[PDB]
């Protein structure tokens, strides 16, 4: 184990051991040779290269072989598997080692032996006892020539491809021979005698090889690539071969290079090539030294006095040219600066600039002329160029500022005027630094100063430029802001406070307000918070989005590096976050259904020591206010609010668990019902939605339910709480205690706080009473083969699920049809609350009837909704229920992979009930029959069915004409009919029931439209994925839903008609259908 | 192109000239433009150069002087876009061109990712058709309403609707195009370009091969341009040409991360001379990416820089290694979507963005954690293009419908830490190309012999719980989790990381192997419950190793009480680190408030009144932040802060620790001065009912984990249980 550990690292294990003990040394050698093996997840090799690499890289294998071969009394006793492995290793070594006497060796193993020469020589001398020197030297020389020709090919290919855009050259066979890797036998190189060696690179002739040798001698010589490119331009497209390129393209280049060579050798070159081909070596010569040394590589001749003086000429010419440029730019900035002055040494300079000379020698009279301008800079003349071209800028400064002292206040005037952004605030500082740097020549400049003073000023500008090399760019981007620089001094009242200043203002006197607005709009988080900033007496209101973008703007302020700014901005951000979070908890509560916070409102004074001001919409409880720092008060208020939300969801879950019928409606329908039932003459919306429990509810029955629900004992209890509460409020000094006790009393005794509503208990009692007056309870037995105590899962098929359910319910002839209860048609993205309500309706004790509760299209619920639904179902079976419930779940046959079908695999009834289509048709048609003595719109239909689906194979037949003629036939009888004919054109795909519900809303919420109204729905041919669910929700279940609002109930006496044009084909046959033909 | 202001290291490909051409002609004729193309098609660069090239009267060229002035109004197009945003942008430019010279001033819109919101759920690009004809909607057409539009998209665009514009649908950049762009990018220096011109064509060939190899669009043009700029900078700084290590480093850095791509092999096949036969690991590539040289970014302007890094990992391991052996001297800030209860996401991302901006201005490294929520607010800063002004770099950072330029320091690096699966299946390809990919998950840093250390320690700690004893009549096999609290089948990797980091020398001498193994053993046993260390006498380890490890557990390491641990800790110095952060796991009950008072009572010499923090009350991040700020504000030296975290309760304070820990360290890195030491201790109470095994392992890097049985001191029993092992109950009652 220890030797396995040691050889796992790359250390040496045995190097000088005195271990003459034979058996034990053999045991440790077996251990090392079984644990130093190249394990690759468990004895994979099937190859000989890796074994050889391990042989040649391990400092203990050669010692092991030495020790095992020195004496014959050790190998005999090592191990059976270890001896097998070292025999395999010796065989592998012999295989790769008899190969080197021939060319059969592989190149990779050859470089591997050359990089471990000592290891290989020792192991070869060891194996010799069972040539080395000459064979290995000859082989390495062969390899060296191999790499020499390979690099020749590489460089020739690269150079001929650098101009690949001009000409293409087919490279014989090398283009494929060189392409392949270096994993081929050495014998392919064919090292022949009688001397020459022709390798796998079938070179056309040795002339190409010597051309490649010269090209690699000047592969990097920049001058050579320029010459070669310009001579390659001479050919121009052309598919040309190698042999003729030598004289078409290489020979002219080499000839020009050779002639230019002897030209520089003579020192007779002219200035035309000096400024034509040496134009990219400006202020860079050492690499030019090495390039010109590369130049003398090709000719086997010395370099003793050739590059030094010639590069001196090059650098002196470059200095001369940069001096001309500096002189002309300094004269330009001088004449632009307006100073007359005197230099009197640059006239000969510009005269020479207007001169042309042809010689490569040293200008000798110009040494004194350039002495004044030897080492100005290679950079830094660009600053003066910018100064020269920015005449407008300096003219404006000397028409506006004209001095250095007032600048100290000028930028200050800018700082307030500049914007809040980082760019806006950095403009002032960049302009300030630019003018501070350039005052050396912009302010210390007279209309007449001499050369020496100008140079001293240039020197002090130089020492002003050493620390900031960006000064010219500061001048540039400040000059580009000339309009702002103009308008800052003539600045009028800038009426825009700031992002940070307005932060301080809203922190100083901000008033956050939560209202839950009484106007018609929604209760979305955007419309439930407002902000007031007062002043004078103007007061600006702020919306949530405006506040959020304000937060963005002051969150992207620049760097002011002070405690005040960042502390105040983060305080404002923090109070905004806590305010939004209280809004969050409040809106969660509001959507939970509270009746205590509907008329709640809250003012939060962001001012320090501003506190909070709560308010409730009732006269029997006084206002609630605090004081203190807003941040921890708001934290406490939010913690208490969330805890109250948890308690409220708990109490509503418990109270729903007691009354069944109060589990019918959704939470917001509960709050609407509690509000409405206290009205003496309730509107028709809640009457219609009560018609789903009592059925055909009226004012008298509802007042009977609401009058026989309460007792005077409850009134005494409320009087007790009213006489008890205010002193409880005054008991706790601060508001936290009185808040906790008011909310606790609300949870325990609610109905006294709002003597204009009903609590959950009163609502449940009223609904139960309406159930008691509305008798003849509905009974529905299960089908054959369906268990009556456990979930009945069915996997029917997408075109059969709905008929399956409609046949399951057929087994109750002459029983009233199902409604939104016990029949839940699921759609993707269905609110969890609706399935929770269905599960409650199917697992409550108080039902006065046995009914089958069906969950259609179960797989279509989302993943998270399905998970929550299953958790609630398991919980509700865990606590308590009635053990005679009929629960049927229907899924799609091909959609078994979803959550709720997978989780009911054990609770599966592989039966798939169904009934013949005429049976379902007779069921539905007979149950749609309106009884006589009802004064219905169905009288004109095919003898009273109040439902019709109008369809045809092709359009343009007159289905709408049939609808209108039925309407006018009804108009013919029952004179003075004024019968409305609503038309709804459902047109978008992914059909939405809310649109048709809303269009249907204003028609029976009036009670003056109880007269027969022949509704006529119509459809468009782009509704592909939304027909069946809506059709079955409206015509069969007789209801229209909304998660948070009223419920529309189809009524027996309002005739409905749905056009549908021509999957669904079987479905349309279910309802009492009419069809028309051309 | 020549009339436009020049920029060094810009290539004259047909691409760029074509986009800027079509752009200048269309916004002059007020014609919509729908420039599409794969990432690296120079569309955004075309937008910027057109914006800064077509100024009216102050134009650098006389031709752009005779042409109009342009004032675009940007509008980023996130997939969560609303038509109100584009309507607002259009109204803004309609006001902008209202009252100004129509023939010399024109305002246009740009939707840099218009193709992204083609299938947004809110139907954003559905009122654009009337907008691009009569200026605005639900109102009269009028002058000062006609507005240009450049619908830049990095994705294939629907042509049927957008036909009214000009679809300049850029194709795949051909090999000649790539060699031309190669020539143009390195145009900054003439001399080295003629030395490195040869490599350009094989680079293009290999890049096209790799781009056509993987169906996924993991590699693109931005990587190629970064590669060529990197080799350009390396050659120009080295001034002698190119050594093969430089080329392989460049291709490795700008091409990596993808699992089924041996891009090094693909490039080196076409470059047989540019072979490398030595091993170069991801660790040094990260060290080069994050720590650019002193000679780097030291000359005029910043044309040549590395890209921001995006580490690909799995099981969220990158932070451990990065904080162990790379983040030296200065610890970068860590930004994340804090998991504290009831924090709104918008405020949190705003705060993260502000911290990002502060770091960029100051020049302190940023290590991100969540990008699927702030990618749309960073890719412009991840575009690495700078709007220079005063010689200072400025980048666009955007919050909602608000994009604002902001400063960036010249010494600033950014790291995005993400897992392999999330990037490969959720990360957008433009972000992939904007970010320099690199995979360093768990094994890249780990040497093979260090993996052997891992397995040997694994088998060593697998039999540490292996005890067979008849001291009790019971048969309960002990898991390695229970003997070493926290162990999670992976903590061996983290602990060996910690060990090699502690060694520091990081070589192989056959002595470092042994000592790293032994320090790893020490770190393991430092998180071992005392009952286990005393049962160790009869466990499968043996009974001499039992004595030795018990000695180390009770004599060298301190495990009697929290106060003894604090004294021993504060007595000794550290690795010059201003602060030391220790995590404490306990079975005793968390301190209750008088205990910290007495704790300071015997810490009157070193501590500064340590404060305890209950994590069930911090229903906001800022409560913790303000507490930490207060604790740093109070005077003193060698202060101590302790955070209690009961894992065994009904609360949710189980993963929240993560957020809290980062926050605390973040606060220090941004709120501690330069003249006070800090010690932060995180204490957690665990049970022996299996909650002491379901607890995650040794969070490595910047958390020294350790296990104290009971926090409170014990005056009654002795502090050394080995003597109690030696003596019997009788010997406890002997008289003097
Ligand atoms: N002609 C070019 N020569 C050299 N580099 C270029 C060229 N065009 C673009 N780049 C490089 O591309 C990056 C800028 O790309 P840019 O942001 O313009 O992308 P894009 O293709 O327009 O797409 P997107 O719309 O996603 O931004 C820089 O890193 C820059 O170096
Ligand atoms: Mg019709």
């Amino acid at each position: 184990e220890a030797v396995s550990s040691a050889c796992q690292s790359q250390t040496s294990v045995l190097e000088g051991l005195s271990c003459q003990d034979l058996q034990k040394f053999g045991t440790l050698l077996s251990a090392v040779i079984t644990k130093s093996w190249p394990v690759h997840n468990g004895e994979p090799v099937f190859d000989v290269d890796e074994i050889f690499k391990y042989l040649l890289k391990w400092p203990d294998v050669r010692q092991l072989f030495e020790l095992c071969g020195t004496n014959e009394k050790i190998i005999d006793n090592i191990t059976e598997e270890g001896r097998q492995l070292m025999a395999t290793a010796e065989s592998v070594f012999q295989k790769v080692a008899g190969e080197l006497e021939n060319g059969t060796i592989v190149v990779g193993q050859l470089e591997l032996i050359l990089e471990h020469q000592s290891q290989f020589l020792d192991i070869w001398n060891l194996n010799r006892r069972r040539d080395v020197r000459s064979l290995l030297k000859r082989r390495r020389d062969d390899l060296l020539f191999l790499k020499q020709e390979k690099r020749y090919v590489e460089s020739l290919l690269r150079q001929l491809g650098r101009v690949k855009h001009l000409v293409q050259v087919d490279f014989g066979n090398i283009e494929i021979i060189h392409s392949q890797d270096l994993s081929n036998k050495k014998l392919n190189e064919a090292v022949i005698k009688l001397s020459y060696k022709r390798e796998t690179h079938y070179c056309l002739s040795p002339d190409i090889r010597e051309m490649a040798s010269k090209l690699d001698s000047l592969k990097d010589s920049h001058i050579f690539q320029d010459f070669w490119q310009e001579t390659a331009e001479s050919l121009n497209e052309l598919k040309v071969s190698l042999p003729e390129v030598l004289e078409y393209l290489y020979n002219p280049c080499y000839d020009n290079f050779y002639t230019l060579y002897e030209n520089l050798k003579s020192g007779k070159i002219t200035f035309a090539e000096v400024d034509a081909i040496f134009k990219d070596f400006v202020d860079k010569y050492d690499e030019l030294k090495n390039d010109l040394k590369f130049m003398c590589t090709m000719n086997p001749q010395d370099q003793k006095g050739w590059i030094s003086e010639r590069v001196g000429q090059i650098k002196e010419y470059h200095t001369l040219h940069q001096a001309v440029s500096s002189a002309k730019v300094i004269l330009q900035v001088r004449r632009a600066l307006g100073v007359t002055g005197d230099f009197s040494v640059l006239n000969p300079l510009l005269n020479f600039a207007d001169s042309f000379e042809d010689f490569g020698n040293e200008s000798p009279q110009f040494i004194k002329a350039k002495q004044l301008l030897q080492d100005i800079s290679e950079p830094r003349q660009r600053c003066l160029e910018e100064l020269a071209r920015q005449t407008e800028l300096v003219a404006w400064l000397h028409k506006a500022l004209e001095d250095i002292n007032e600048l100290k206040v000028f930028v200050d005037l800018a700082s307030i005027s500049a914007g809040e952004n980082d760019i806006d605030v950095d403009r002032v500082a960049c302009f300030h630094d630019a003018v501070q740097g350039y005052a050396s020549l912009l302010y210390k400049m007279d209309e007449r100063t001499n050369f020496s003073d100008f140079m001293n000023h240039l020197q002090e500008l130089w020492r002003a430029l050493d620390n900031d090399q960006h000064l010219p760019d500061k001048l540039k981007d400040s000059a580009r802001n000339l309009e702002w620089l103009k308008t800052v001094k003539e600045s009028h009242g800038s009426v825009e406070l700031s992002s940070l200043s307005l932060a301080t203002a809203i922190n100083s006197r901000g008033v956050y307000v939560i209202e839950a607005p009484k106007d018609g709009q929604k209760i979305s988080p955007d419309t439930v918070l407002r902000l007031l900033l007062p002043d004078p007496e103007a007061l600006r209101t702020y919306s949530t989005e405006e506040l959020k973008e304000l937060l963005n703007k002051l969150m992207l302020m620049s760097g002011k590096k002070d405690h005040n700014s960042n502390t105040e901005v983060e305080k404002f951000s923090e109070v905004f976050s806590n305010m939004q979070r209280l809004v969050h908890v409040f809106i969660k509560l509001h959507c939970a259904g509270n009746m205590l916070f509907r008329t709640w409102t809250a003012k939060v004074y962001c001012c320090p020591d501003g506190g909070i001001f709560m308010n409730f919409g009732l006269e029997l409880l006084s206002q609630l206010t605090e004081k203190g720092d807003v941040i921890q008060l708001l934290g406490a208020l939010c913690r208490q609010m969330e805890d109250f939300l948890d308690n409220w969801k708990t109490v509503v879950a418990q109270k729903r668990a007691e009354h069944f019928y109060l589990n019918f409606y959704t939470a917001e329908q509960l709050v609407y019902l509690s509000s409405e039932l206290r009205k003496p003459r309730p509107s028709e919306a809640a009457l219609m939605m009560l018609s789903f429990i009592k059925g055909k509810c009226t004012v008298q029955d509802l007042v009977q339910a609401t009058s026989a629900c309460e007792s005077k004992a409850d009134r005494y209890c409320l009087r007790e709480v009213m006489k008890k509460l205010p002193q409880q409020l005054l008991s706790e000094p601060s508001l936290m205690g009185k808040l906790q006790v008011i909310m606790m009393q609300s949870l325990v005794y609610m109905s006294a706080f709002l003597p204009h509503c009903l609590d959950l208990d009163a609502l449940g009692r009223c609904l139960a009473h309406l159930a008691t007056m509305g008798g003849t309870p509905v009974e529905r037995p299960l089908p054959k083969g369906l268990q009556a105590g456990q979930p009945n899962l069915i996997l029917c098929g997408h075109s059969e699920v709905l008929p399956a359910a409609l046949a399951i319910y057929m087994q109750a002839p002459r029983q009233p049809l199902p409604t939104f209860d016990e029949v839940l048609l699921c759609t993707p993205a269905t609110t969890i609350e609706e399935v929770e309500l269905l599960l409650r309706r199917c697992l409550t004790s108080g039902s006065q009837g046995h009914k089958v509760y069906s969950l259609l299209f179960a797989d279509q619920l989302s993943y998270e909704v399905g998970c929550q639904a299953e958790e609630f179902f398991q919980s509700l079976c865990t606590r308590a229920h009635r053990e005679d419930y009929q629960l049927v779940i229907l899924c799609d046959a091909a959609r078994e992979h979803c959550y709720i079908p997978s989780t009911f695999s054990q609770y599966k009834v592989p039966l798939v009930p169904q009934a013949p289509l005429p049976n379902i048709q007779a069921y539905l048609q007979s149950h749609y029959q309106v009884p006589k003595r009802l004064l219905s719109a169905a009288t004109v239909f095919r003898d009273g069915l109040c439902v019709g689906i109008v369809t045809s194979e092709r359009a343009g037949v007159g289905k709408s004409l049939y609808v209108n003629t039925l309407h006018t036939k009804l108009k013919a009888k029952l004179r003075d009919e004024t019968v409305p004919l609503k038309i709804i054109r459902l047109t978008e795909p992914h059909l939405d029931e809310n649109q048709v519900l809303s269009a249907l809303l204003p028609f029976l919420k009036e009670k003056y439209q109880k007269m027969p109204v022949i509704f006529h729905i119509d459809i468009s041919t782009s509704v592909q994925t939304g027909i069946p669910i809506f059709l079955f929700k409206l015509l069969i279940l007789q209801y229209l839903m909304d998660i948070n609002g009223k419920i529309w109930r189809r009524s027996p006496g309002h005739l409905y008609l749905v056009e549908i044009p021509q999957p669904l084909f079987k479905f349309l046959d279910l309802f009492p259908k009419v069809t028309c033909r051309p | 192109l020549r009339g436009a202001p020049i920029r060094t290291n810009i290539a004259r490909n047909l691409a760029l000239k074509e986009n800027v051409f079509m752009m200048v002609i269309c916004i002059e004729l007020k014609i919509p433009l729908f420039l599409v193309g794969k990432p690296g098609s120079s569309k955004s660069l075309a937008k910027i150069i057109v914006a800064d090239a077509m100024q009216g009267q102050a134009a650098f060229s006389e031709l752009f002087r005779c042409l109009k002035q342009v004032h675009l109004v940007s509008f980023q197009c996130s997939p969560h876009s609303t038509p109100q945003g584009i309507i607002s942008t259009f109204k803004q430019c309609a006001r902008f061109q209202q009252g100004k010279d129509l023939g010399q001033y024109v305002s246009v819109v740009v939707l840099d990712q218009v193709g992204l919101a083609e299938d947004s759920p809110k139907m954003p690009l559905k009122t654009l058709h009337p907008l691009l004809e009569d200026g605005c909607i639900e109102d009269d057409p009028a002058p000062y309403k006609k507005v240009g539009f450049v619908g830049i998209s990095n994705w294939a665009l629907d042509p049927a609707k957008m036909n009214r514009g000009i679809f300049v649908s850029r194709g795949s950049p051909n090999e000649k195009e790539l060699i031309e762009s190669a020539e143009g990018i390195c145009s900054s220096d003439r001399l080295v370009q003629d030395k490195i011109r040869g490599y350009f064509a094989p680079f293009a060939k290999a890049y096209e091969t790799v781009c056509q190899k993987q169906d996924k669009e993991f590699f693109g043009l931005r990587d190629y341009y970064s590669l060529i700029k990197m080799v350009f900078a390396k050659a120009k700084a080295s001034k002698r040409g190119l050594s093969p290590q430089d080329i392989t480093h460049a291709v490795l850095r700008n091409f990596s991360g993808k699992d089924n791509i041996q891009a090094l092999s693909i490039f080196t096949a076409s470059l047989p001379e540019a072979r490398y036969k030595e091993e170069v690991s991801t660790v040094e590539l990260i060290k080069q990416n994050i720590y650019p040289g002193p000679q780097a970014s030291s000359r005029g302007l910043d044309g040549a820089e590395s890209r921001y890094l995006l580490v690909l990992t799995r099981n969220y391991v990158a932070l451990q290694i990065l904080q162990q052996t790379f983040f030296e001297g200065q610890q970068p800030e860590i930004i994340f979507g804090s998991s504290f209860p009831q924090d709104q996401e918008y405020t949190q991302i705003c705060r993260n963005i502000n911290r990002v901006k502060i770091c960029m201005e100051t020049g302190k490294m940023v290590v991100l954690l969540n990008l699927q929520n702030l990618y749309e607010s960073l890719y412009d800063a991840l575009n690495q293009y700078y709007v220079y002004l005063g010689g200072q770099k400025y980048v666009d950072l955007g919050l909602g419908t608000h994009r604002v330029k902001c400063r960036v320091h010249t010494a600033f690096r950014l790291i995005v830490i993400e897992e392999k699966d999330v990037v490969y299946k959720q990360f957008p390809v433009p972000l992939i190309n904007r970010l320099e990919k690199h995979y360093l998950d768990m094994n890249t840093v780990l040497q093979p012999w260090q993996k052997s250390i891992v397995q040997e320690l694994q088998q060593w700690a697998h039999e540490f719980a292996d005890v067979k004893a008849d001291q009790f009549i019971a048969r309960h096999k002990y898991s390695p989790a229970d003997v070493f609290i926290g162990y999670h089948s992976d903590a061996c990797a983290s602990v060996v990381l910690q060990a090699v980091e502690r060694q520091g020398c990081r070589d192989l001498t056959e002595e470092l192997y042994r000592k790293v193994s032994e320090e790893a053993r020490s770190i393991l046993l430092d998180c071992a419950t005392p009952d286990a260390v005393v049962r160790l006498s009869g466990s499968s380890l043996g009974s001499f190793t039992a004595k030795q490890l018990s000695q180390e557990y009770y004599y060298a390491q301190q495990h009697n009480s929290f106060v003894d641990f604090l004294q021993a800790h504060l007595r000794m110095t550290h690795h010059e680190c201003r602060a030391v952060f220790t995590e404490i796991t306990t079975f005793s009950r968390l301190l209750t408030g008088n205990d910290c008072d007495v704790l300071a009572s015997e810490l009157r010499g070193l501590a500064s009144k340590p404060v305890v923090l209950s994590l069930q009350q911090y229903d906001t991040e800022y409560s913790f932040l303000k507490d930490v700020r207060s604790w740093l504000t109070n005077p003193g030296k060698r202060k101590v802060l302790v955070i209690q975290a009961d894992f065994d309760d009904g609360t949710r304070s189980a993963q929240l620790v993560a957020s809290a820990k980062y926050t605390a360290i973040n606060e220090i890195n941004k709120t501690q001065g330069t003249k006070d030491f800090v010690f932060v201790y995180f204490v957690t109470k665990l049970s022996r009912m299996g909650s002491g095994t379901s607890y995650v392992g040794f969070h490595g890097g910047l958390w020294r984990s350790v296990h104290i049985d009971d926090l409170r001191r014990s005056t009654i029993m002795a502090s050394d249980v080995t003597k109690l092992q030696n003596v019997t109950i009788s010997q406890l009652f002997k008289p003097e």
